[PDB]
Order: C-alpha cells, then structure tokens, then sequence
C-alpha cells in the first residue's frame, strides 16, 4: 500500500 | 510535472489496438436500441448453418445454377465415387465459398468438426442406398468404395427421412489447421458412393440430383484475423 | 518453491575420512552423472554461500531483443523506371545467427513474442533535394491473406490483417504477439515431411522438403514507405528484433558448432573443423 | 539386495516377450518420464483411439549390425526402424495418427579379453545433415527413412556432386553427431554407454516427445537412436576383430487415431 | 473508480489481471472491453416452431 | 492534461529493457500447453550433466572422434603427465566447447565448484592405478607427479566401478572468475599421472583409451549475460 | 490492481519493494515478472530407474 | 571506412570523477549512464542528411568486438544497446555493482602475475598494478543509417 | 452467462449403437 | 550353458504357436513368445510354453 | 508500493511530504534515497588501542 | 474505488 | 486494490 518514514 | 520516460512503441498507431480517444461529439443524444430480431454474438453462429456446397464446379457447370446439383442416375451398381472432396474448408474451391468457408478466409486457422449433409431430390418412388465416406490423410485418397468403407462412414437409405449427415469429427495431429492448402496440415478425403444402386419403377425419372450442405459443429473454432483473397479492389 | 534468484547451497566443513563409502568412484555407463560436491573428496570449511542462480533462469538467458532481419524499402521520384520498393519478409529467427543458436539449445519452446522495429533512412544520390518525414506501414500478412503486389495496392487497407503506422524519428515500434503455434509448443526440430510419398502416386507429387513442416510457417512482415514519390529519392532500412517473453523450454540439445547452412541442420565443406591445435601434455 | 538382486541382473517383460541380462548398467528412463497414454485433459482427435496393447507392445529384434575397428557408428529413427514390425507396422500405417513410447534394448557381449565403448544415445527430432552443398533440406523421404537396416556415420563430410541425378541422402560426420554439434555433448541426452569392461548392453526407456499430443508415424519419426564407438574395439592383438551389435525395441502405450484404408510408402 | 479484470492467460513463464480508468465522460471515447457474450446459434440453425429432438425422425 | 515532464532515457531503445507494449493479436486462443518431457528451468541445470572432454587436439586428432580419447599403455612406470589442462572453463580450447564451456561463454563471470571424471576403457583385465591432480594457480604447473601429488588430488583404483571423479572445489581469490584466459583470475591446474602403471595379462591390448568427463556442482553459477564467439555469419 | 513485489537489492546506500500495474487485456502485453523457478537437474543429471546413493557403489 | 567507435569502460581517461572517487581506496556503487549526442556536418557541401539512430552496445570481456560498423555482432542477441534516436531525451541506463571484488578497488599494489624462476621474465611480466586486462570490457558505438552522400 | 473465451464442450466418449433412435437421418427442407 | 566361464553369449528362445510358417529366421521366431538368454553366472534359462490352445485338451 | 518521506523544508512561503513509487525490478534502477546515516569519526581521529579522555593527559 | 471483474 | 508478493 503505503510506506511512511 | 510527473517525472516520465516515453517507452519503445510510443506515438505509433497499431490498427489493432485498443485505446481511449477524446469523443468528436460530446453529450450527444444517443437513440436507444430497440429489439431488433436475428441479432449474432459471434461469427461462429454463422458457421453452424448449413449452407450449400457448390460441388461440380465443371467449365459448363461453374458460376450457374448447376454447379450446386449432384447427378445421380438409376444405373447398375458400381464402385466409383459420385464425388471427391477435399477437407480443406477454406481453401479447396468447392467449400471455399460457403458460409463456413467464407468465414473460415478472415481466420488464419481452423479447428473442431464438422459435418455434410445431403438431400436427397428425387421423386418419392425412387429408392436407393449410398455410403457417403470421411478417409483422414495419408493413405491414397478413396477412388473406389473399398476404400472408402474402411474410413469413417455413413451408409444412407434414401427414404421420408430426405437427408442424411454424416460427421467429420475433428481427427488432426495439429491443435488447429491452417486456412490454406497446406500438406502439413492436410485434413483428408470426403467421398459418395452408391451402395446399392438407385431404383426407379417404371413412368418415373432415372436421374435425380441430391443437393449437399456443410456446416460445423459445437466444438468448432477460428483463430488469428486476417484478410480474405474473397475480395479486391484493383484501382 | 525453490527460486531462480535464491543463494546456492553453503558449503558444509568437512573432516577426514577413512571408510568403505566410495563418492569418489562410479560408472558413467548408467547414463548417471555423479553428484559430487568439495566435501566428498577434499576437506572444507564452512561456508555461507550467497551466490544465486538468477541470471542463468531460461527467461533471464532469452531477456534480449536480438536482430532477426533487416527490411529494406525506398520511395523514388515518380519518374524512375523502376518500381518503388517495398519489402517482403518471410517471418523466422533462422535468417540471423545468434538468437538462433541460444534457442536451438533446446528442441522445444513457448513463448510470447515482442518485436521492436529500427527505422532508419539515409539520401542516395548526390543531390541537394530534401525529403518530409516518412511514415511506414509494417503490414501483417498471416498464410492465406493476399500479400502486396505494388507499393499502393488494395491490400494496404487492412481492415483485418494488423498494421503499425511507424512516423520517422519517433520511438522504435513495438507490439507483443500471444504463443501463436498449431502445437503444443514451437518445434526447434522437426525430424520428418509434410508429406507421405505413395506408391500409387509419382515421385514428384510426393515430394517434400526434409524437415519441414509448415510452407508459410508464420505469414510475412510486408513494409511499405506510406509518402508518395517524391524528386529525390530516399532509402530506408527497417530492423527486426525479436524478444521472447514468458518462456518455456524443453529437451537440451548440443549448441551449433559448425557454420550454420541454411534453415536446417545442413553443412557445408570446409567449415566443419571448429576446434583448434593443442598438445595432450601442454597447459 | 542380501536376496542376492543386482543393478547388473534384470529382466524385462513385455507382451509375449522376455529380455534377460546379467551384465547391465542399471537402465535408463528418459527425462524421468515413464510412457503413458493420451490423457483426456491433452486429447486432441476426437474419435475413439486403436490401443493394441501385446499385439504391438512386445518386443521386436532388429537385424543384426557388425563393429569392427573401422565402423564410425549406426542410427536408427522411430517409428521408421519398426513400421514393418508385426501388427505396430499395421496398426501405424492403418491409421492417420499414432504416438508411442519405446524400451529401447542394445545388446552387444564380447570377452574380458576384448575392450571399446559405445555411446547409445537416444535423441527427440534428431535431424540429420544432408550430403548436398548445392540444396539444402534435400534428403527424400526413401533416404531420411532406412527402416531397420538403419544408416551408418562417416568420419568425413563428402559433397554430392551430381547435380543431375542427386543421391539425395544424408551424410551424418560423427564427430558432429551427424547434425552439425560436437558429439563429445550428445550425453545431454538420454543415454547409456556399452563399455565392454562394464556391461554388455543399454537400456533406454523413451516416453512418447514431440509438441503435439499425437501425430503422424508415417511423415515424422518422434526419437532417434544414434550408437557410437566412443572407444574404439579392440581385442588380444587381433587387427580385424568383430562383435555384433543387436537392437531389440519394443513399443509402449501406443495408440492411434484416424483409421481408414491402409497407407502404401514409396519406400524406394 | 479503477476496474480491475483478469486476463485469460496463454503462456505462461495464481490469477492475473489488469487495471482500467476511463478517462472521459463519454462512453463512446472508451476503449473495447472484449468481455463478450456467446449465445446459442438456434435462431438461426432451427428456426422451426415445433422444437427438434435429434435421435428422433425431422419428420412424423 | 496532467502536468508530465520527460526524464532522459526517453523514447531510446535499450534491447535488455522490460517493458509492457500492445498485444498486436487481440482475443487470440492460445493454444494450451501439454506436459512435454524434458522442461528445462535454468541453464546451469545443463552444466550440471556431463559432458565428455576433447582432450588431445593435436593437428591430427582436432575435429575428429579422435581427439576424445586419451591413450594409456601398459608401459613402465614414469613420473611423466598423461595429460595436462588449465582451468579456465570458458577458454581453455579442451574445455570451452563441453557443454559447460559452451554455456560459460554466453557469460562474462563465472563461479563454484566443478568435477572431471574419467573413464577407463581397457579390457577387464586391465588393472592400474592413475593420479588425477588439481593445483590451484600461483606456482610452476605441474609437470611431475611429485608436484601434482601436493596438490588436490584424487588416487584412482582400476576395478569394477569403471569411473572415478576428482572434484575441483571452488578455490579463488576472486568472487567470480572471468570467462576468459586472464592471469588475475587465473584457475590452476588439471593434470593426470600414473601412480603405478597399467597391467595387463598375456593374450589382452596393451594399450587403452580412457574418456573424460566435465560438469558443474551445485554450487556453481555464472553472471552478465554477453554474446558468444562460437559462432558468427560473417556476410 | 496493484502488484507489489520485493526487489532483492544488491548494493545498499527494510524491504525495498517495486510496483506493477497491467494496462492490457492480453497476457502478452505483459512484461516479464523474472520471478521464476529453479528445479532439480536429475531428469538430466541421474535419469536411471534404480535411485543412486553417491556414497555407494553405482553398480552392484 | 566508415568510423564507428570502441570504448575501455573507465573513469580515468577524464580527471575529476577520478580525483573524487581516489580520495578513497574502494567503492560499492550502482552506476548511471547518460548519453548525449550531438552531430554536425563536415564538408563545405549544401547536402541534407536526415535524423541519425546510434546504437550503443556494451560489449564484455569476451564477447565478440566489431570490426566493421555493419559486421555481424551488431545483431546484440545477448549484449546490451541502446538505440538512441538523434535529438531525443540523452539516453539513460542503469548497471548495478559488478564488480567480481566485494569492492571496486580503486588503487591495486599488486601484479596480475607472479614471475617464476623456471620460467622466463617476459612470460612471466605483467603491468605493475593492473588487476584484470580487460576489466569492465567496452562500449562500441555506430551510426545505424547506411551511407549518406555528405558525410 | 455463457462468454465468448469459455472453452467450447468437451466431448464426452460413446460406444456402439444399435437402436431406433437416428441422429444421422433428417430433412433439411424444414429449414433446420 | 555348458562353455567355459570366459564364453559369453545372448541367445533367443522362441515358441510360436501353431497357424504359420514354422520360424526357420530370428526374425519370424522374434514375433512369437521368445526369451533373450543371457550368459553368465546364472548358468541356465528358462522360457515357459504357455498353454496356449483350441481345444481343451490335446491329442498325445 | 508507494513511499511517503518527509522532505527537510528550507524556505517557507505541518510536515511537507513527497511520495515514490519504484517502477523497475532492479533496486540499480533506483533513485538515489539520500536519506543516509552519519557515524563517529574515531576510527580515524581517534584509533588509539586505549580511549582518550581529552581532559586528561594524553601521555600517563 | 474499484470495481473487479 | 493491491497484491503483494
Ligand atoms: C504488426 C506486426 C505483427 C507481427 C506478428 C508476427 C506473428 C508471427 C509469430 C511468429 C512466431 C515465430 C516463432 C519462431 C519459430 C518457430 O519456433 C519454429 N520454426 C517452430 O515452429
Ligand atoms: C548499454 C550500456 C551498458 C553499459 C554497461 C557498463 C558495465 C560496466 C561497468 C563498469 C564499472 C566501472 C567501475 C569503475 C572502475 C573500477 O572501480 C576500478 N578500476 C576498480 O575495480
Ligand atoms: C477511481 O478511479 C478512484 C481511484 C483513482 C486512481 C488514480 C486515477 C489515475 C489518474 C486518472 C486521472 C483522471 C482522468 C481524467
Ligand atoms: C488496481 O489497479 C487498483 C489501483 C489503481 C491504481 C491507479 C492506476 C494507475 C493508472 C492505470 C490506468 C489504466 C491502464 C489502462
Ligand atoms: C503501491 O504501489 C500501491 C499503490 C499504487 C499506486 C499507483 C501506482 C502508479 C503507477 C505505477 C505503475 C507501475 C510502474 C511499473
């Protein structure tokens, strides 16, 4: 889906 | 901008594709459907009807009304073919203009069974029994009925009944056939031969055609589009 | 569960042996290789292997557009005695070498195949006219369609047969083409005829190359220059690469080691000694 | 096995036929894949299939050949090496479409005295080279098909230069397995090695390979066999010393498709 | 509003599919889903009122 | 239209590129695949199989069946090599055209264990016992079984199983080696001696071929796909 | 219709991963996913009827 | 003849990426290629040539170099090119780490041959910190148009 | 339901006959 | 096998039931019931005559 | 398969973000992250086999 | 959102 | 919506 950092 | 990189086939116009394109006639008011009768989903269904074989093609015979009769005779018995085909549905000329084989020329390729069947035009007095014959390749093709009974076969008593069909079950070593006269590819040998003979009381016509139709079967199938040869347009 | 890109087996360390278990000895008469490994024969140490086999998969080995033909076709002032050329082409990967040899080390595939077209152009005579740019037609003709004759005829309709529409100085062309063979799967070999010879019939009308199965395997690529004459005259050249996508290969065979001669198996004098000198005892 | 069973000893039954050997090398089956019949699920003619069984799955001893030091090597193709073999040879030409698989069984004792290898390699489409260099895909059928006499391989290449009345046939170098690859690669195939020392026969046990699920036995043979002296005989200090070569081959799970009259080659 | 369809897949190298969007207000612009209907050929190969059992005579 | 700005690499044509592109046959029925015998998933499979080496390419023996076979005698006892080979897979001309050589020059990186195994074909009662060596590289190669025996090496018995295999385990200074003859990734030595000396019995050949064999262990990998110099077409 | 997949990444600067969206019908148009299978080499390797133990005898 | 181009991949025929790398002793990297491409015409001619495809192919240590711009090799069955169309984006590829080290070596105190005594010095020399001859291999590069009136 | 890339019917294995019913006669002037 | 231990050999066994031309060549001999003898440590072979008959019994 | 990373913002005009998608196989195909690490330099300035107090002599 | 077929 | 391999 979506990774976030 | 959305960082892109054009990728090979960009800008070329391939005529089978697919593609989205803007409408020239934006919230335009489309007349609805109505229930037409004889609508077709699949050209197939065309194929499935029994249409007419064009079997004497002779220089007399060909391009007339002729060309579609058999003539069948009262004679004494013998074992030489009525006629001989061959299972080329698109290429040899006797199917090649059929509905089936008139389709069968859009298609590079052809495959499933089919089957011929034959009507019988006499009078009512007029008997007889003929061994209409189906040889796969590669043996020499059936030129007298000997041969042809060890071949796949319908023996037809003529009788209320009219017509008689016999099968050509798909029987190939490919999983399709090509559409065009092809060795590799070859389908066999479709003949008729009197079994009997034909018999006629007396005040009663000797000779008699039998009309002949193909069509094919649920399992049959086409693949790769491609032009006819059917049509031109020199200049 | 076992892929492509997963690291090797790691070396395990092994000590001496002294045993009437006999790795080291065999007989290659059954047919059998032997499946040794270092530690069946040296000691080892322990090693964790990381190297894989994933650029040696069938689909990584063919992962490459190779040139299987060159077209060419021109467009002339409408004056020249002669024809304006367009080109014919027979389709088939036996007309080039190297892509040939990478598939012929297998005697079957399947494959979905991906043809990318190189167009370039160049002037002729030593003129000084000029040219607008051209547009090609790269036409389809599947075995029975009616293959162009003239450079303008009927046939370049294609109302059913696919064409790509190539403008000049724009990205090579592309199309993929489905696994389209009447078998199972394509055969790199065929050891047999398209026909039996029967007794019963002559010679001739038995006959048939050895082989070869199919006439028109495929159909032909037909190209045309779409722009109408034009004074000064302007030759083009389009190149055909073939990719096979989605592969599939079955029973290894021997690579070609000697010239290849024609589209069969055939060779020629004077070129059947590929090896070369050296001595039993020389390192 | 303690039960005395050896890798060596076997024996091999097939319809009204035995095979016995006390000096084999195991036996081989090729690619893993034991013959089977047409699966429903891969069928393609519709029509019920001819399955023979012991009327044709049996085995077939073909004539004799001799090796001796000058001998280059031997191939045979399949089905052609037994399409005159009892009822297979009927069954195949009756019919439009056959497939089979094979046990191939090499024989070939000699003496402790004796020593030479050969390869036995049984080849899928195994296409050989022809002996022209003015026509390519020349070889007719009548020379691409020997039946089970078989052909022979050749140390040299020689060009048919009869450009009238060309022999047509083909010229298989053995170096080049006949068809233009080193031989020193043909044990990429299914083979097994007669090495006089070791063993004096091979057995191969060949599934029906082709791309298709059935085809036609009369226009295409499925397998080669290629036999090869890899060492070459020899025997106590003899300069002319001879052993024979025996191959006997059965059929297996074969089935045909497409019966009619029967098929008359013109095999010469 | 992405559509997402499976692909008959051919050769091969679970299900695979493939994503479409259309992209403008008119159907007419949109692209051919090729997701077809067959239907039986009977209209045409038996037109006939009294329906046809095969193993039985055409005509009584 | 949405804002898109071009990354160079557009519209070039890399040919080891893996893109998607339009399907020029649309709705095609394929053809389905059967279970064909023999399916290959990776070329080092084929590396694995052996092959037999054309050890002795002397002016006569090359290009003939020749060249495959090493001939022993039952002469007295020498120190002297039976043969001598260098361990470059790909480029040594004794093993560039094996199947495994073969295959190492579609790479340009090669890498892990592999294993020769010999075969005697000298009559059964023909004994001997051989020496078969590998010395990795950095030192004068082996031209006595005095060196070799330091070395890898395995002692092979004559007797009922006809074949022995030395295996050449993966020693190198390198992660991978060059398919190609070059001293920095250099392989060592392959050589054969005869630890005692072949007998043979009155009435028996004094002298035998044997045949050698070379593949891959499981191990053994290759990297950077590159075009072969075995074949060409000039013109 | 998003197909998410891992990149097995080589030089270094988690799971990097790589995205894939099908924009065809046809499974041709695909690009290839290089996610492929290794088997074993014994149908070549050790094609014999008897399975060998490489620490025994190969014939006895 | 007609001039087609054979480069040693390397960057030490220029001096300032050089410089940079060689503040250290090894280096891991992915490298990026980019192209650009430029022509001109030569004689003093009025002459016309139209738009130029060059093919770029990456030939590796062992693979078979072209001698003429239109031999066989060109054919790239199994090399890498780029056909890159005159006046188009500069072309663009990536190549991972491949070095056969566990890191590019930017500096190598060492010879690719050890001299033996038993053997002679030139067979046994080699260049003093010069690892593998043909390193990385080369890229060869050709206008794919045929032949032009001006050159 | 049916769809145009649906595999046609299998078909299924029969053996011998000997009855009255009879498939291969008809009447084509039915129009069928 | 009565030979010395050195002589080797393979033989054909063979019984062909009655109908035919009475085998005189391998090659008829072949297509009936046979068994392939091969000499060795296992002195003697044995090829079993199945019965295989018309009538129930046979004349003595 | 998208990845959301916060830029560092400079000049002004929440925590701003930009997104990355990775479209080939290959992690070589990559953009360059730059969101890298930062270490301490004492293997180079301080390689000493015993730890440097600074407020000490650094000779005892 | 997304319709599947 | 989304695979994940
Ligand atoms: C607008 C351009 C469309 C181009 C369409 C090309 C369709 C024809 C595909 C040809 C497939 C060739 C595959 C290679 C050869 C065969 O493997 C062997 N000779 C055995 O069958
Ligand atoms: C279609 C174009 C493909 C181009 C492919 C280029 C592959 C070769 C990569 C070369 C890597 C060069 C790295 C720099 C040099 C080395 O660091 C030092 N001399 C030490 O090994
Ligand atoms: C349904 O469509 C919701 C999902 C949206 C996915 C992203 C859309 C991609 C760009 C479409 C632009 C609009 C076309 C006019
Ligand atoms: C599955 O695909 C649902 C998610 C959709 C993501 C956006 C799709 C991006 C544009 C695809 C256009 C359609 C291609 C014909
Ligand atoms: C993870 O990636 C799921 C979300 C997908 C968002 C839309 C993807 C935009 C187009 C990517 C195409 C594939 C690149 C090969």
């Amino acid at each position: 889906g979506s990774s976030s950092t | 901008g959305l960082p892109v990189m054009n990728t090979p086939g960009s800008n070329q116009y391939l005529t089978a594709d697919n593609f989205q394109s803007p409408c020239a006639l934006p919230e335009f008011d489309v007349t609805p459907p109505i229930d037409i009768p004889g609508e077709v989903k699949n050209m197939m269904e065309l194929a499935e009807i029994d249409t007419m074989i064009p079997f004497d093609l002779s220089a007399t015979k060909k391009n007339t009304m002729e060309m579609y009769r058999v003539r069948l005779s009262d004679k004494p018995h013998t074992d030489d073919p009525i006629l001989c085909l061959s299972l080329s549905p698109a290429s040899d000329p006797r199917l090649s203009h059929t509905m089936l084989g008139e389709i069968l020329n859009y298609y590079t390729h052809w495959a499933g069974s089919l089957k011929f069947t034959f009507l019988f035009c006499g009078s009512m007095m007029a008997t007889g029994k003929l061994l209409v014959s189906y040889a796969p390749p590669g043996a020499d093709p059936p030129k007298k009925r000997k041969e042809a009974m060890l071949g796949t076969h319908v023996i037809w008593d003529i009788g209320l009944q009219s017509s008689c069909t016999m099968v050509v079950p798909w029987i190939s070593n490919t999983t399709y056939r090509q559409t065009i006269d092809d060795s590799f590819t070859e389908g066999g040998y479709i003949s008729v031969f009197y079994q009997t003979r034909i018999v006629v009381p007396l005040s009663t016509p000797r000779e008699m055609d039998i009309l002949g139709f193909v069509s094919a079967c649920n399992d049959f199938s086409v693949r790769l589009l491609r032009d006819t040869t059917h049509i031109e347009q020199k200049a | 569960a076992a892929t492509s890109r997963d690291a090797l087996p790691n070396t395990e360390a092994s000590g001496p042996t002294h045993s009437k278990e006999i790795p080291a000895l065999t007989a290659v008469e059954t047919g059998a290789t032997n499946p040794l490994v270092p530690s069946d024969t040296v000691q080892t140490r322990h090693v964790v292997q990381h190297r894989s086999r994933s650029e040696s998969s069938i689909e990584s080995f063919f992962a490459r557009g190779a040139c299987v033909t060159i077209m060419t076709v021109d467009n002339p002032a409408s004056t020249t005695n002669k024809d304006k050329l367009f080109a014919v082409w027979k389709i088939t990967y036996k007309d080039t070498v190297q892509l040939r040899r990478k598939l012929e080390f297998f005697t079957y595939s399947r494959f979905d195949m991906e043809l990318t077209f190189v167009v370039t152009a160049n002037f002729t005579e030593t003129n000084n006219g000029h040219a607008l740019n051209q547009v090609y037609q790269i036409m389809y003709v599947p075995p029975g369609a009616p293959v162009p004759e003239k450079w303008d005829d009927y046939t370049w309709q294609t109302s059913s047969n696919p064409s790509i529409f190539y403008t000049y100085g724009t990205a090579p062309a592309r199309i993929s083409v489905p696994y389209v063979g009447i078998s199972n799967a394509y055969s790199h070999f065929y050891d047999g005829f398209s026909k039996v010879p029967l007794k019963d019939q002559s010679a001739a009308l038995g006959d048939s190359l050895y082989g070869a199965a199919s006439l028109n395997d495929f159909g032909i690529l037909a190209v045309r220059v779409v722009n109408d004459h034009n004074p000064t005259k302007v030759t083009s050249k389009i190149r055909v690469y073939l990719k096979p996508k989605h592969i599939r290969v079955w029973c290894p065979r021997p690579p070609r080691a000697v010239a290849y001669y024609g589209p069969g198996v055939d060779y020629k004098d004077g070129t059947l000694t590929p090896l070369s000198t050296k001595d039993l005892t020389t390192y | 096995e303690a039960c005395g069973y050896s890798d060596r000893v076997l024996q091999l039954t097939l319809g009204n036929s035995t095979i016995t050997t006390q000096e084999a090398a195991n036996s081989v089956v090729a690619y893993g894949r034991w013959p089977e019949y047409l699966r429903d699920s891969e069928a393609n003619p519709v029509d019920q299939p001819t399955e023979p069984d012991v009327a044709a799955c049996r085995f077939y001893t073909l004539d004799t050949v001799s090796w001796t030091k000058e001998s280059r090597g031997w191939w045979w193709k399949l089905p052609d090496a037994l399409r005159d073999m009892g009822l297979f040879g009927q069954n195949m030409y009756y019919h439009y479409l056959g497939r089979s698989g094979y046990t191939v069984h090499v024989q070939c004792n000699a003496s402790k005295f004796h020593q030479g290898a050969l390869g036995v390699f049984a080849v899928p489409e195994m296409c050989l080279a022809g002996d022209s260099n003015t026509t390519t895909m020349y070889t007719s059928y009548q020379n691409a098909n020997p039946g089970e006499k078989g052909g022979t391989f050749t140390g040299t290449f020689t060009p048919d230069n009869n450009q009238t009345s060309p022999a047509r046939r083909f010229c298989p170098v053995d170096y080049l397995l006949g068809n233009g690859t080193l031989l020193g690669n043909a044990f990429v195939f299914p083979h097994q090695i007669i090495n006089l020392r070791t063993n004096n026969c091979a057995t191969l046990v060949l599934p029906y390979v082709n791309s298709l699920s059935i085809d036609s036995m009369v226009k295409h043979n499925n397998w080669g066999i290629a036999i090869l002296p890899l060492a070459p005989l020899n025997f106590a200090s003899e300069s002319s010393p001879e052993i024979p070569i025996t191959l006997t081959i059965a059929p297996m799970c074969c089935e045909f498709n497409g019966l009619r009259n029967i098929t008359l080659p013109r095999l010469q | 509003g992405a559509q997402v369809s499976s692909q008959k897949v051919g050769a091969h190298e679970s299900t695979i599919n493939y994503t479409t969007i259309n992209y403008y207000r008119d159907s007419a612009s949109n692209a051919a889903s090729k997701q077809d209907f067959s239907q039986d050929p009977s209209k045409f190969t038996e037109p006939i009122k009294d329906v046809l059992i095969k193993t039985a005579p055409m005509l009584n």
